[PDB]
Formats: structure tokens, C-alpha cells, sequence
């Protein structure tokens, strides 16, 4: 019963931690495509046209 | 005889209860691996996200 506890916490551990590295990884892609890119389209856009 | 039959019995009983105990001890075993290669699997994944 110990180790199937401990089996139980391992997946539950498990699914936590994975949900939480795939809402980093992409929340902070996120922040790249979203904040980070724009960012690079208007910088170009300032050097090009201006 | 009739004690010699509640020996036969109780003997009987003894090697159900060690029947038993023998699949709890492989259960536990398999328990053991099953941890160690579900969390290192697990490892394995997360630190892929990491």
C-alpha cells in the first residue's frame, strides 16, 4: 500500500509538473510570438520606412 | 484423529495464507520496479520539457 501510494503521488507529481513545463513552455513562446515578435516587426518596420 | 485432521487443515491453511504471501511479495516487488521505472519514465519526460 506504500508504494501504490507512492505510485498514486508519482502520477499525480507527474501530470502536475508536466501541465506546468507545457504552460511554461508555451505561455513564455507565447511571450516571444506575441510580445517579443511584434517587437521585432516594429523595430524593423522603424528602421526601414522611418 | 480428529486433531490430526485440524493439523491437515491448519496446514492447509498455511500454505493458502503462504500462497498469499508469496503473490504479495512478488506484488511488491513489481510494485518496486514499476515505481522506479514510472518515475524514471516520468524523469525522462519532464526533464525532456525542462
Amino acid at each position: 500500500d506504500l508504494q501504490l501510494k507512492n505510485l498514486e503521488k508519482l502520477s499525480q507529481d507527474t501530470k502536475e509538473e508536466s501541465r506546468l513545463n507545457d504552460t511554461k513552455l508555451m505561455d513564455l513562446q507565447i511571450k516571444y510570438e506575441n510580445e517579443i515578435k511584434p517587437k521585432i516587426d516594429k523595430t524593423d518596420i522603424f528602421i526601414q520606412e522611418e | 484423529i480428529t486433531l490430526e485432521k485440524d493439523i491437515k487443515n491448519l496446514k492447509h491453511d498455511i500454505n493458502e495464507k503462504t500462497q498469499i504471501n508469496e503473490k504479495l511479495e512478488l506484488e511488491l516487488s513489481e510494485a518496486n520496479s514499476k515505481f522506479e521505472l514510472s518515475k524514471q519514465e516520468n524523469e525522462r519526460l519532464l526533464v525532456a520539457q525542462r
